[PDB]
Formats: structure tokens, C-alpha cells, sequence
RNA sequence: UGCUUGGACUACAUAUGGUUGAGGGUUGUA
RNA sequence: AACUCUAAGCGGUGGAUCACUCGGCUCAUGGGUCGAUGAAGAACGCAGCAAACUGUGCGUCAUCGUGUGAACUGCAGGACACAUGAACAUCGACAUUUUGAACGCAUAUCGCAGUCCAUGCUG
RNA sequence: UUAUAUACAACCUCAACUCAUAUGGGACUACCCCCUGAAUUUAAGCAUAUUAAUUAGGGGAGGAAAAGAAACUAACAAGGAUUUUCUUAGUAGCGGCGAGCGAAAAGAAAACAGUUCAGCACUAAGUCACUUUGUCUAUAUGGCAAAUGUGAGAUGCAGUGUA
RNA sequence: GGAAGACCGAAACAGUUCUGACGUGCAAAUCGAUUGUCAGAAUUGAGUAUAGGGGCGAAAGACCAAUCGAACCAUCUAGUA
RNA sequence: GGUAUGCGUAGAAGUGUUUGGCGUAAGCCUGCAUGGAGCUGCCAUUGGUACAGAUCUUGGUGGAUAGUAGCAAAUAAUCGAAUGAGAGCCUUGGAGGACUGAAGUGGAGAAGGGUUUCGUGUGAACAGUGGUUGAUCACGAGUUAGUCGGUCCUAAGUUCAAGGCGAAAGCGAAAAUUUUCAAGUAAAACAUAAUUUUGAACGAAAGGGAAUACGGUUCCAAUUCCGUAACCUGUUGAGUAUCCGUUUGUUAUUAAAUAUGGGCCUCGUGCUCAUCCU
RNA sequence: UGAAAAUUUAUGGUGGGGACACGCAAACUUCUCAACAGGCCGUACCAAUAUCCGCAGCUGGUCUCCAAGGUGAAGAGUCU
RNA sequence: UUGAUCAAAGUAUCACGAGU
């Protein structure tokens, strides 16, 4: 799950992560909350592990 | 619904996120006024249409 | 840690000040987790002072990119749009102040021979 | 080459030059 | 003792009196300040716990320099980087999403473009 | 160079340009400016009068705006640019001579600032603006020459000369 | 053999007589019995025209946002008696 | 504005009053009880100056009634268990009676709603009765697409380039006249050639129209998420009629060769004839 | 006398480009087949005797979609 | 007598050539 700004044209998250976290995207998938915010949706590849990816950050 | 349009999805979050009461502590500033709000909607009391 | 002084920032350079602007940005969103998870203190609270420290940075970084341009566009006319004097609207488009006092030949003729003489006429 | 990501650009009416000009308009040199 | 009539005490619905007023309108002297470099109005996005009013514009409740010279505060937490400035006000620096007189064609559509370099992958 | 059979050079009207380089619609409005012009009301009614050369009227400005240097007065022992105030005066005339309208030079007070255009004769374009290259500096759509590089300029630029 | 603005009838609509049920309702017009058309001059969701002394009217001065022999909203409007 | 060496936290203004009194009367003086910061008397002036009234404006509040009017349409609810401070309900879950009758009080779509959908937690107004659950609050989550669809096309029609008119704004307007008011078109000198009339755009989640569905899945989401199974549009790449008579394979008959012939010539080796599918 | 137009096929067409026979092939090839992306936003729920408009959770007007057993002419009307 | 035709052939003299 991401949230954004409100502009994320979804390859600028196929742009971001992979430039800030190495990340290979899957299929980029996008919902606006109605409450302005744009949560994201992407798939991690085969090698990545989600678990390994917020642990690598910090997110529990 | 369900046929919005980008104004009224973003203007639906601006007539939503004003549907709080009053911050829960801020009448203990100096000379509080703030009982419960002016805004305050419910829906079928108070209509929107702007 | 320490408040950037901008006096300070004004000697560095830009290949640093860029590595200076990414070393900030990159630990700030990690910073954000703990608004959201609820980190471990009552409060990681300073993204409010690396904050306006990150904005230190961004205009000192524009100040010598605005200042290195408006020397090399020294000695020009045409000049820049965002860089010619945004004064006013009234005394822009209407016959400069210079350009406004010059004088009519047959007028300064009439104000070169019989000049106004600082006398008081009295008994 | 095409993709996506940045920028700069790309109103109309309009004034004085600049360039390229169009004219069984008006002649001239042939 | 029921009940109804009547005075006062006393409790009770009420907000009038008087006081008090970080406001109103009137009076008069001062000064020229209105945008193609983006005004006026709106939409939003705002911040630690935040809806507003007020402040702003991706640098988002403030901002360089400046001045004065220690705090804002319900609270947590950072400061004392006063001593090389707290927080104010001033304000010249830089900034100015989104729309107008729409300076792309254009809006009950964040839709359709077109030119050119830059920057990544085609390869 | 035109049996509508070619060039080139001008000219003349006249285009097109993601050219260069720059100016403008808009906001406000109390005051101000050129506009368009209605009505209850008053006459004991109403129709010309009145409300009024008025509220919307909207196009335009500014710290001033418009006016302003008389094609005026007055008719006298003369005066003398424009604007506001006191008075001329609620008088002159306009008026269904109804209701009601309505000035004015002249008299005194503030302030005071007078002059370019056109057009004989003014008598070597002696003109003006871009351009580029330097002078000189300056947040100048800048000052000095130059190539006399353009073009504007005789279909007239300049100086002197104006009710 | 299945044609006609043909008939009795249902959701679609209409609104007749009861002058019946509430008439401080269920309502600033509705409920319940009754009656008419019902394969076309039919019924209708959306888009678009039409404008205040006019739009529109298979014509009653109906209808124009609960207003219609002129709306509706601010002014000249503390308009006159 | 003048004035009284004016009283005032040692109680000043109004508020009550079964304390006492003065006037003919309007009106004061006075005692007590609240009350907490300012007030009156003579004499000059004076302003938006004293109210029972205006079908008067605004704000409390009566009798009737503060318990009367009536909450009567849609067949009709019921014992037992919970829990709950407390239940005819709703709040459940156990039975089991009857309704809605498939032109439903049922399952999902449009306009309009805008956070109602969901869990968790609950005290008071809210639910014209209660309330333990609610379309109320408190507090948390929750809407994923190349294929569904807006997006393109155009319909009646907005009159929306400057020919025009109006004092300007703008025009209850088949703007068909507006140097070229051509989209241009791989283009050729020497307005590229006969060509194009209105130049522009909006206008339909009901018409036109790239292409998909199936099974399961969460606290609420699915032609979207995973599992699995196709397609379209565009781009790029690889193979893909296409090697002959003859003779390299093969003695020849044959075979790579999509089907070779021909005259000549020593046969032809030479020569000639040629494939843009059968 | 029963809409337009975006997009689209095939055909016609003069030119022009392929185009040797001892082969090497090639083919916007309208064939087979492999890599490669496809942006933008709208999606929860009511969808009306309790989320619409009816000053309100009010018998009131609200666009269509699916649509069963029996009796029977039947989408009647009674019944599960 | 419900097809159909566009996009120069012909001609002439020059280019009267280039390559060769």
C-alpha cells in the first residue's frame, strides 16, 4: 500500500520505488479515497519478500 | 452517485473532512468561544448543493 | 542537528549542498512512519524543525542560482522576464523618467537668458 | 526508433523594422 | 385539610434593569499605491495532537536578510544552535499548486493535443 | 516588358510568419469623466411642464479628472485664461404665465504660469530611429562615436516662426 | 386468412359520481369504493430550442417552479392617500 | 458646561417591601434585605426624553392541558432462553403461527443523495412510547481495471472566426459575402496537380463503439484482488510461395527445386527463355 | 417510408516499385510465432411505507432490469 | 442499350545530350 500526492501518474510510483528502495513493480494499481487521498496498490516481484521489504524499512 | 466527477470527489472531501466536532482539547486555549461547531452537518438536516 | 544558519550555508557548494538536501529528504519519510505507526516516543517531533531546515536549503541553493544569473545577464538589453524590476504598473508603460524630462529645443531657449533672479523688491 | 519523465514552448487584435513574398495594380530596362 | 380568593416569605421557569465594551458610525487632517513579470474572487493542499477565523503555495500556521534581544504553552516533545539568536515585528531576498483577461485546443470530462531539447528504457 | 506569349528592376496598393522586439481587454468607484434618459410623485385628477438634462445608467481616466490662454465681456472715467466658495438672487425670463423651475458678466477672497502646432522665406535633410562594434558605466526598453550597416524620411523630416 | 385511430379488460396513465372516509390530515390535493381509453392524436427517461408586457396554448386567459387578467428578485421606494 | 472644602468597598446605580413619612398630584425622601463600582441636588443650557393601546415589532408564559385533543390505513403477533441497573417490542438468537405473492414489503442498476455501507465502543438530547441495536453521535477502517465506463464520432442546437450593424454591453440571428479565409498532399520547375467552402469546437456514463471471462477469496470490496484461462491495439524480432531444363543428392526414373522449356548443339556443358501463388 | 458521422473492407485505376533461375532470397508480409508497454479517473451503500424531493424517517409524484408451483383465457384474482 | 473513362500518347524540332 502507498499514499501519495495527488498527481502519481502510476509509473511515478514504477519510478519512485525502484529509485529509492530498488524494487521491481508487478502492476501498479490506484484508488482515490474520498477523502482526498489517493492510496496506492503495487506487486512486489518473486525475489522480494514483503515481509524482508518493511522490515528492511521500519514499518512493522 | 456513483457518476461523480474530479470536482465533486474533491469537493466531497472538503464538505467531509469539515464533518469533525471541535479539536478535542483546544477549549483550553485563552477566552474559548468553541462549545460545538458552526458547520455542522448532518444530512437530511442540512443540505449541500454549492 | 544543529539549526542551519544561512550565514553558514552561504559558503558551501552545490555538488554538496545537493548531498546535504538528500541526506535530510531520505531520513525524513522515516520519520513519518513513526506518525503513522506511533513510534517510539510520545513524539518523534522534529519534522517540524528539519522541516524549515530542509527549506533553509532550497533557497540559499536558489539564491546562488538566482545570483550567478543576473551577473552573467549583466551588460544586455532584451533581458530577462523575471529578472527586470517588478515595481509597479503606473510608471512602467509610460515614458521613463529619464526619457520624460527631455526638453523641447524652442524650451530650453526660453529658459537660458532671462533666468529667475533671487532678489525681495522692496523699499 | 517508440515508450514513458522532465522542462521550454505554441492566444488573438496589434504597432515599427526583418525575411520570404503575391499581384491582365503602375511603369522601366531588355 | 380537597378546592378556589388574597397578600407577603421561599423555591422555581425566565433575562428585563442598571452598570461594564479588545467593537460600530460620525467628524477632520494626511499621502498616490490598479495587471501579460499573472491582478481581482474560488476550488483545494495544508500543521504533531486541528474543523473553522487568520497565515500562507509542494520552501505549505510560516519563510532569507533585518531589527529588537528570551521563549511560545492546554500538553507532550524539541530549544538555552541568547555566546554568534528565542519569539516577534519589519520585510528588500527568494518563492508562488490549482484558475482567471486562459497566453496550447479546450471543461457537468482533471479528458485531447502539437513542437523541441533534456532525462530514462526500447534497442 | 501586359496574342493575358519570358526575365529583371523599382513602385504601388497587400499578405504570411511557434520571426525578432514591445504595447493593450481586465479588477475597483465614494470623487471624476463622454454616454444612453426612464417612474411613482407635485397640477388637489392628467397628457407639455415636474421627478430631471435624474437610480441601473458601464466605454473611459487619474491623484487629479475635465476646463483653460477667449471667434468672451461689458458699452462704461473700462475690463481681460480656467476652475470652487460669499454675493449677484430665489430677483431676468422660461412658464396648462398652473404647481413650480432658473442662471448670469459685473463687485470682493484663495491661488497664480505662461506657451507649442498648421500654414509666406526658415533657406545645402542641416532629420529621426533601429542595427552591429567599442567608449562611459547602470539593476537605464540607457549617454559617445562609428561601419556612415539599415530603414524611416521629400507624399516632407529639423531649427527659427503662431489666434 | 387478422387488417382497422374497432371492443371488455392489467401494471401505464388518467380523475367521473359518491357531493362518502380525515378537512389543527396521510397531505399547502391525498387515501378507499367506484368509472374511461389501452396497439396510437397513444404512454415517456435523458439531450436542446422558446423569455416578463413575453414564452406557450387540439383555446381555459390554462400553464411558466405551492405564485398567471402578468410573474418571480434588488432599486428610483420611508413612492401617494 | 458652571457649581456644592458633594456622599462612595466603614457598600455607590437599579431590585424587591406586612419599616416610617411628606404633594392637591406627577414624583422623592427613608429603614431593612440582596448586590459589587460608580453615582445624584441647586442654575445655566438642551436630545433619538416618560406608553395599556397601534389585526403594533421581539423575547419568555398562561388558562383549555401541561396532560385533554388524539398518535385508528397496509391481515397479527407469540410463549421460553438470554443478557440487561431495568424489555410487549426494537436487541437478539430457539420454536413456529400468518403476511409480501415473481407487473413483491425479494436480488441488483440509473438521476439525486454524500460517508449513510462495516466493525468496535456506548450517557444525555435524536428514533412524535420505551431502548441494551440503530440512517444520532464516540472511535476506527473501508471503494484497486488495457477488456465494465467517461474518454473518440456526430444528432437536434447552443451562434462560440470578424464581412456586419449598436452609444457601448453584447446580438428572443439557415452568420452560406469574409487576400491565400483550402485539411493539404513524400511534393515537379515556373502561384506541387484537378482537387476543399463556411473556417473551429463543445454536445449521448440511454444513441453510435478496440477487444474477457471463470472458479474461489475479506471485517465491508471483484467481468478490478490473487489462482487459472483468452483477446485487442501498437511496436520489435524470428521463421514463412518464392533455388529451374538439368543434374549438385541421385545411373536414369528422381529429388532440393512453388511447374522449366526451347531451338541449337558433340549431348549440351553452350545458347535462349522467363516466374509479383495454385 | 422508418437518423447522422468517427472508424472499415474489398474492388477499380494509370503510373511506379518488386523481379536474375543453378538462386542468397525477400516480403507496411491481410501467414505462423516470441519479447514489449497501454496513461486518466468513476467504483463501498440506500436506490424508497427509514439514505430522493416533499421544512420531517410524511399512505403522496420517481427512470428501467430480471419475474416461479397451482387454478385458469392469462403477466387476472385468490393461494404456497 | 443501369459498363466505363482522370493521371498524354501521337506529333514535331530542339535536350538533340550525359554516361559511352
Amino acid at each position: 500500500v502507498f499514499l501519495t500526492h495527488l498527481r502519481a501518474n502510476k509509473n511515478h510510483v514504477r519510478a519512485a520505488v525502484r529509485k529509492l528502495y530498488d524494487i521491481k513493480v508487478a502492476k501498479v494499481n490506484v484508488l482515490i479515497r474520498p477523502d482526498g487521498q489517493k492510496k496506492a496498490y503495487v506487486r512486489l516481484a518473486r525475489d522480494y519478500d514483503a515481509l524482508d521489504i518493511a522490515n528492511k524499512i521500519g514499518i512493522i | 452517485a456513483a457518476h461523480k466527477s474530479f470536482r465533486i470527489k474533491q469537493k466531497l472531501a472538503k464538505k467531509l473532512k469539515q464533518n469533525r466536532s471541535v479539536p478535542q482539547w483546544v477549549r483550553l486555549r485563552t477566552g474559548n468561544t468553541i462549545r460545538y461547531n458552526a458547520k455542522r452537518r448532518h444530512w437530511r438536516r442540512t443540505k449541500l448543493k454549492l | 542537528m544543529v539549526k542551519v544558519k544561512c550565514s553558514e550555508l552561504r559558503i558551501k557548494d552545490k555538488k554538496e549542498l545537493t548531498k546535504q538536501l538528500d541526506e535530510l529528504k531520505n531520513e525524513l519519510l522515516s520519520l513519518r512512519v513513526a506518525k503513522v505507526t506511533g513510534g517510539a516516543p510520545s513524539k518523534l517531533s522534529k519534522i517540524r524543525v528539519v522541516r524549515k531546515a530542509i527549506a533553509r536549503v532550497y533557497i540559499v541553493m536558489h539564491q546562488k542560482q538566482k545570483e550567478n544569473l543576473r551577473k552573467v545577464f549583466k551588460n544586455k538589453k532584451y533581458k530577462p522576464l523575471d529578472l527586470r524590476k517588478k515595481k509597479t504598473r503606473a510608471i512602467r508603460k509610460a515614458l521613463s523618467p529619464r526619457d520624460a524630462n527631455r526638453k523641447t529645443l524652442k524650451e530650453i531657449r526660453k529658459r537660458s537668458v532671462f533666468p529667475q533672479r533671487k532678489f525681495a523688491v522692496k523699499a
